[PDB]
């Protein structure tokens, strides 16, 4: 027979049913699950983003889960090529997984913002990031003092 | 990315903390929302 | 106030980080679930276009009452943080 599941219901109306030890990566979900077999509303998370979300917890479903040094290089091959998307669904893929509490897709999807920061002039983040520089001649003074 | 919402700014500060102490010294510089989240005593300990 | 209910949140809207915490509200039975909203923007400064409320896993409409949902005394609502427009 079938394994226990659960029904995801993305801020667009798309309902997504995931494999219960899949979705239990998300803590947030695990909890209440801990604590009706309608789905889970997730009013932030919409469906591309939540697509996105099951098709990572899918792939590390057989993985077993620090302070000390900064490292952004260490993303698996898979997770790069996954993560090759506009910087506004990276954006909100750390916003969903930050909400569900997913450490592992929150640390690939940050690290992969870091390191289009890492090795760039202040111009070049605000190029690559389309920020403009509201900054005043004096305020850009006082900051590099 | 740079709008002063609270989604650009749960990103950028779940960003910095696997910036190390070079590149939060050049993301100070990108804006002043980036200043302000790159100057909290959490980044620096 | 006659009945007092629970939101469990995990938002960042105080400071930055994201952080689980249930607030406590005084409520009426009577009460829209716009005048609930308002209550969680006056001590959570959250807008109301930008909260989305549950219980037992339905979404809660604006216009309706908390009686209409059957939302008693001491129960549980979850709040959402959504974007703006």
């Amino acid at each position: 027979g079938a394994m226990p599941s659960i029904k995801l219901q993305s801020s667009d109306g798309e309902i997504f049913e995931v494999d219960v030890e899949i979705a239990k990566q998300s803590v947030t979900i695990k909890t209440m699950l801990e604590d009706d077999d309608d789905p889970v509303p997730l009013p932030n998370v919409n469906a591309a983003i939540l697509k996105k979300v099951i098709q990572w917890c899918t792939h590390h479903k057989d993985d077993p889960p620090e302070n000390k040094e900064k490292r952004t290089d260490d993303i698996p091959v898979w997770d790069q090529e996954f993560l090759k998307v506009d910087q506004g669904t990276l954006f909100e893929l750390i916003l969903a997984a930050n909400y569900l509490d997913i450490k592992g897709l929150l640390d690939v999807t940050c690290k992969t913002v870091a390191n289009m920061i890492k090795g760039k002039t202040p111009e070049e983040i605000r190029k690559t990031f389309n920020i403009k520089n509201d900054f005043t001649e004096e305020e850009e003074a006082q900051v590099r003092k | 990315a740079g709008d002063e919402s609270w989604m650009q700014r749960e990103v950028w500060m779940s960003v910095f903390r696997y910036l190390s102490r070079r590149e939060l010294c050049e993301c100070m510089r990108v804006c002043k929302t980036w200043y302000k989240w790159c100057c909290d005593k959490r980044l620096w300990t | 106030s006659g009945m007092q209910i629970f939101v469990k949140t995990r938002h960042s809207y105080k400071h930055g980080l994201i952080e689980n915490s249930t607030i406590t509200l005084e409520v009426e039975p009577s009460d829209t679930i716009e005048n609930v909203k308002a209550k969680i923007q006056d001590k959570e400064g959250i807008p109301p276009d930008q909260q989305v409320l549950i219980f037992s896993r339905k979404r809660l409409e604006d216009g309706r009452t908390l009686s209409d949902y059957n939302i008693q005394k001491e129960s549980t609502l979850r709040l959402v943080l959504v974007f703006g427009r």
